[PDB]
């Protein structure tokens, strides 16, 4: 909730509560009953959804790809390293913090559309697809069929289509004590190698495949990637991202003007 | 009495003439790590008098056309005495700052600088497929200086002002703590940091943590006769220091 | 079983849904939290700091330290106008792009006082005075200071105190006027006057600059979260 | 153990409930209803506090 | 619940409650008992059903549009700027109150259809639409794949066919103390510009398209939109729309006649 | 939290039980049990009431 | 899981149902209410208001 | 019915899962636990225990 | 959880924590503080997932087959002879330990497939699989009609194509205290006759086949069965498997290496 | 019969519910919350102790 704006009246006095000097770095605290006569207001203005954690608690998709219902090999699965930097609209809003520690809650949209070389009768059985999660280290798939699919370990997700999206919860997984957005640093102490922050992604992967195998028509499945912080805690907030983004793996910009201009420091004319 | 302030860290005092306040950190003043925060379990080292005291970096000289200058710390410090020697034989180290940036001219003359302590501040590079070398990143003790055009360089660091070389609106690098010295009413900008990271220490050479940044907003004039020669000079004094991991020395 | 009837909305997937869901990670032990300084609660803490705001964000300008300096000198003639910005900071360019109009943009609604503050970087020979205002939409914008100075005003006498602050009162029909710019939630005009003019001796700069900066009051809220426009994207970045 | 909260009605004019059923916290809901708020930390981290109505440089 | 008509007997009296003064603007508070002798009747009768919230909450076709999975384009998604104003029913519904406060039930109902073009082996698997809702001035797409469609911030349902409508609820989002069903004022204070209701609508828009991207054969799918306000509040009663609509922006109506006619005031013969 | 309220029955000759399950009241079923009613504003909107067996115009 | 058995009806939409549903504007503050003279809570209160009969609605 | 609505989540099939599901055999009578020396609860548990480190571990 | 590290100073004992004899066959219990100055830390790390339950509590394939809807005879319906030695994954963690007693959770992915002989109008209804488990000595099905699959007594599961995998739970049916990963014996007391592990292996059978019979074109369907061990108990824990596995019914291997190698006892570099 | 027990939260910054549906025990969830703990078995087997700060061989 909000402030009231208590009423004021006239004033002489040797107080001068709009008269501040800025140069200490310190945000002045006035308010309108400071420098006019205000009236009261019962304000029941309430900052509910600017609470960092009902801006950042929306699903959001992070990437997708896509594997093909026979083909063979690249086609055959996908992959990806999991990472929140190749999409600009999430990325921007994690990176209005410094550090942040949060829960997740990962949606996936599966959908399927078929390819043109056809085929008579092609009426095919419902698809079930399976994903999974491969953590630093784990034995990673080479085809549709490798032993690591058997996942005893790994957790894996099978989901069947036709029938809402799978859904997941994952802890802060970090080992630090926060998720850095930002990292000014190298991996190496002697500074050769990578700098920035993907000194510090490690997440794992993720492998999906159809699970049915290929029949006589071509199908390609897409997987969109959905994430959603949750159990939110956000330190050290910074200026929002002015120059749009170029590479995911580093802040790397093309310098870009401070805001749209306008004829005279006169015209009211809104842009 | 207070425009007016004095501080003793070691065998080394400043004392202001005209400042405004401190301001400090998010609030928070630096302290040694806690027990129920930490993780490396050896003893520390908490060298103090010798190593929490203020050290006085290379001179500047602001010009009507210097568009501003960085330093990144520790590695601003990393050849200052004992706490330079300390970092080289520790793995792991940590410490906050009282960092006192220095700047008289006249009356006369006129100008303002931001003063800011930037945490975490990722640079980018001028060519959008290189990574910024060590060395434009960081001259060491010596400031590293913005441009007012587009940098280019195959390595270099993107130093256009505008975007404080992070692809913001330098006019919003407000949100970090910060100070103006505005030469019509101050002449320092005193600010204490906290050492502020996601972990509870941290290597002393591969990471550097926060990055002062000194930018005029308003530029230095003054008319004919008046000195020309207005040096910024930049005092800094780790806070609480403590290091981890003791072995022989060196960066590798 | 227990005789069930599903509803409407069974199996869809709201993006701004809150429903629980299996943990992936059974027992998963995470790591100890620790206390960094700086944490951060609601936007609006951000949005109550101050920020330079590029009033002089003409043309060329635009690309220079230089948008944000109001030029301000001594003047042979009285009442000349320093500048002028339309109170619509979730659209206008000169506010837009602050923080607080960065997380208007987050926003569909807004509401509040605004302070903007003057910081003036002359020299401490040089004085002067100024009139800021502040002018409800319906008639004009003011063209003289005649006219500015009929409505909000605070007369700013340069000395000690660099700064001073002009303070933007929630003046609207409304409670909540949109961040997108209608006419119909038209916020007002603010404009600067010279009230006397910069007296300097000789020997001292007649040309200074003035700062400004932005920020929320504390009676400010936002509303209806939305994506911003100034953030796109034509494919996966790599 | 059902928790029963309040929902969020409007001001010039309720109850929910919610039971848990998975054994990990990462497994629950959002904690839409936090509303701590402290400014001071970035509006005024001046040591020497800064009164209002006062001459801010004496 | 309804009055009991009390019973009454013979009068003779200089009480007269059948004459009255209808100038005052005030309506005669007359019942049976006043007028003729009256038995007792004691009424079960209840006005349950016309309470304002009952009478409003009930689901109402409020648009519909249409959107193909491939064609390119325009077709490939479609848009709908909300308002209540473009049927019939509804709007005069609503329209019987000057203002209202309410929230709303939003049910969809998506249908698909294949198109004449029709392939050979077309099998087709199921399709999962997303419907995206863009608060004014939020980045809006311009195809079926601009960046837009990530909704970090923008709530959205994907939702898959066969499924059941999709459903959610939307609270009172006017700015005003309430939603104005009339605006007898201008959008600009020197009245040039628009006139009327439409000053006061701008509520954003709603985007609908496929998610599975276009398969061989051609289909289009009709999205139909369903308004429910719940938890109403109505003030200012008006009488019902006689002209019929014109126009969704505005009341411009074609004088029509007060009612249908008869031959004399003297026909019992009901039309 | 459960609510037990009472169903339209009919009159010449029984209770649900609710619980809400969403955190926002506006998620919540319909108000179809309220039955205030006031003519008055509309019927009777004359400052010097008007009693019914009087001579209106006095 | 909890055993359950679905019953004819689900997955319906009737158009006078009413149900429960999940906001898509978790924790929207609204504005407060006002207080706007000629509240109306029944039709009948607007149908217990006299309006003119066109009792002479022949032809022209 | 109970008037219920499905979350995304539904049906999948989740390796880590934990719920409970019916027994195909009903009023199965296990085999009485003995008591086995060496019972072991946590990996760490292993961890714990010295193993010869193969530190000459060169070519052949 | 575990142990904090208590803080430690300057010693000058005839203690000696560091030297002991490892001829005891005892592990040391030494800690940071007994050979160098340590400082106090509050440790919070949990043992959590370590616990022998999760550790082996996740669903893991242990075997997969196929069988066809039409073509005649062995195609018709699949079988398989429950165990769990012919996976490498689950077995080599059930494996770390001699001993085990637990429940298992028995989870089933089913997908099917076109085959090439397509046919016209080919509009395939969906499929109904079943599953019978036949206990060891019970009549074993021969044909996909066999009147074994009126499974009076046997327990069976019968599932339809695109609702979500079959599942099922099942008791320590050992006849033992305990399941054996491990027997250096015989089945025959005068040791003629099998040796190993597959002497205690009976543990019945699975038999799975379509229900609807055979249409005109070709399907195959492929049953993943996954096993998930629940309320666990494991006894004398053993060395990891170091040589691949050759053969599911005993412990046959090829001789292996203890280790990568290296250049020499003197290189720090990861290989 | 409803058990309340308590989620894996973490450690430097609350409960479930479960109720069982079968007849059989085999049918209930996993033990994850068991946290026994005894090295000694295998790390100490020794007859006579063993104390750290003493010479191992006498
Ligand atoms: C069965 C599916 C399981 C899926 C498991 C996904 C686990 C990955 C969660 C990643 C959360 C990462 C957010 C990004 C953090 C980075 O910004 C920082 N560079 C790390 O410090
Ligand atoms: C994920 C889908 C989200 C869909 C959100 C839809 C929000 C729009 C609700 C509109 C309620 C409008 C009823 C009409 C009001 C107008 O009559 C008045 N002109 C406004 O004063
Ligand atoms: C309707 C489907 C019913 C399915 C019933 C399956 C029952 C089989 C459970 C087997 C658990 C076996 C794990 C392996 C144990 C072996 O290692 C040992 N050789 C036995 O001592
Ligand atoms: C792990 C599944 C949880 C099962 C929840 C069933 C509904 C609980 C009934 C209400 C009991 C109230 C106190 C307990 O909780
Ligand atoms: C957010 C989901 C709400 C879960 C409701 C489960 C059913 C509640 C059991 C009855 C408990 C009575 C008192 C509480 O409520
Ligand atoms: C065999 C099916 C079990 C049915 C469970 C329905 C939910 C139980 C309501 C809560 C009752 C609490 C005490 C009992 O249990």
């Amino acid at each position: 909730r909000v402030a009231d704006t208590i009423g004021s009246g006239p004033v002489n006095s040797e107080s001068i509560p709009a008269l501040t000097a800025a140069e200490t770095g310190h945000t002045s605290q006035v308010v309108p009953s400071d420098t006019m006569q205000t009236r009261h207001v019962k304000n029941y203005h309430s900052r509910s959804e600017s609470t960092v954690e009902n801006f950042l608690c929306r699903s959001a998709c992070v990437f997708y790809t896509t594997y093909e219902n026979h083909d063979s090999d690249g086609d055959n699965f996908a992959y990806w390293v999991i990472n929140t930097r190749q999409v600009a609209q999430l990325r921007r809003k994690l990176e209005m913090f410094t550090y942040a520690r949060f829960d997740l809650e990962l949606t996936f949209v599966i959908t399927s559309t078929q390819e043109q070389p056809t085929v008579r009768g092609q009426d095919a059985p419902v698809l079930t697809h399976q994903i999974m999660y491969v953590p630093p280290g784990g034995p990673v798939p080479t085809k549709v069929n490798s032993y690591s699919w058997q996942t005893s370990t790994n957790p894996s997700v099978f989901w069947t289509e036709g029938s809402a999206p799978p859904r997941m919860s994952v802890p802060f997984i970090g080992i630090g004590n926060a998720y850095s957005m930002f990292y000014d640093g190298w991996a190496r102490f002697d500074k050769q190698g990578t700098y920035g922050i993907s000194t510090l992604n490690n997440m794992g992967t993720l492998y999906m495949r159809h699970v049915n195998d290929g029949g006589p028509g071509p199908i390609v499945s897409t997987v969109r990637i959905y994430f959603k912080p949750k159990h939110v805690k956000t330190w050290v907030p910074r200026p929002p991202r002015l120059c749009q983004y170029q590479k995911a793996g580093n802040v790397n910009f093309e310098p870009t003007g401070v805001t749209e201009g306008r004829t005279d420091i006169t015209t009211m004319k809104t842009t | 009495s207070d425009r007016v302030r004095s501080i003793t860290l070691g065998n080394s005092t400043i004392t202001t003439q005209e400042c405004a306040n401190v301001v400090v950190g998010y609030g928070v003043w630096p302290t040694y790590l806690k027990d129920e925060e930490a993780t490396a379990e050896d003893q520390p080292t908490q060298p103090d008098v010798a190593t929490c005291r203020f050290y006085t970096l290379e001179s500047v000289m602001w010009q009507q056309s210097s568009p501003g200058w960085w330093w990144k710390f520790p590695d601003a410090l990393s050849n200052m005495g004992l706490f330079g020697q300390n970092m080289q034989y520790h793995y792991l180290g940590r410490a906050g700052y009282t960092i006192h940036v220095q700047c008289n001219a006249s009356k006369f003359h006129q100008g303002c600088l931001l003063v800011v302590c930037v945490p975490e501040a990722e640079m980018g590079c001028a060519t959008l497929a290189n990574k910024p070398d060590p060395k434009s990143l960081s001259k060491g003790e010596i400031a590293n200086m913005f441009e007012s055009q587009n940098s280019t360089g195959e390595t270099a660091v993107q130093a256009n002002v505008i975007n404080a070389g992070m692809g913001v609106g330098v006019g919003n690098l407000t949100i970090f703590p910060h100070q103006w010295i505005n030469l019509r009413t101050n002449n320092s900008a005193t600010i204490v940091m906290p050492y502020i990271n996601s972990v509870p220490m941290d290597n002393m050479f591969r990471h550097n943590n926060f990055t002062l940044m000194v930018i005029p907003f308003a530029p230095l004039s003054y008319s004919t006769g008046a000195t020309t020669y207005v040096p910024i000079t930049v005092t800094v004094a780790p806070m609480c220091a403590e290091y981890n991991g003791l072995r022989l020395a060196g960066k590798q | 079983g227990l005789p069930t009837l599903s509803t409407p909305g069974s199996n869809q997937f709201l993006t701004s849904d809150d429903f629980q869901s299996p943990s992936a990670m059974p027992q998963f032990d995470v790591t100890p939290e620790m206390d960094i300084p700086g944490q951060v609660n609601n936007l609006m803490e951000i949005a109550e700091v101050d920020s330079v705001v590029p009033v002089n964000n003409t043309e060329g300008k635009v690309m220079s330290i230089e948008a944000y300096q109001i030029p301000v000198q001594s003047n042979p003639t009285n009442g000349s106008q320093v500048f002028g910005f339309p109170l619509t900071p979730g659209a206008n360019s000169v506010l837009n792009r602050t923080l607080l109009g960065e997380i208007l943009n987050y926003y569909a609604h807004w509401s509040g006082s605004i302070k903007l503050t003057f910081m003036f970087c002359g020299s401490a020979m040089a004085t002067g005075k100024f009139l800021l205002a502040y002018s409800p939409p319906g008639a004009g914008a003011p063209t003289t200071r005649k006219e500015a100075m009929l409505g909000t005003h605070v007369i700013w006498d340069v000395g000690l105190q660099s700064s001073c602050v002009l303070c933007i009162p929630w003046i609207s029909q409304t409670h909540y006027r949109y961040v997108v710019m209608d006419e119909y939630t038209a916020g007002g005009y603010i404009t600067c006057w010279y009230q006397t003019n910069i007296v300097v001796p000789a020997d001292a700069q007649s040309d200074c600059k003035i700062l400004c900066f932005v920020s929320a009051c504390n009676d400010f809220s936002v509303r209806m979260l939305k994506d911003t426009p100034f953030i796109k994207q034509d494919n996966f970045f790599q | 153990g059902a928790q029963v909260s309040t929902q969020k009605t409007g001001a010039h004019e309720i109850h929910y409930t919610n039971i848990n059923y998975y054994k990990d916290a990462a497994s629950n809901s959002a904690n839409r209803q936090d509303f701590t708020q402290d400014p001071g930390k970035f509006t005024e981290p001046v040591k020497d506090i800064m009164v209002k109505s006062m001459p801010a440089l004496n």
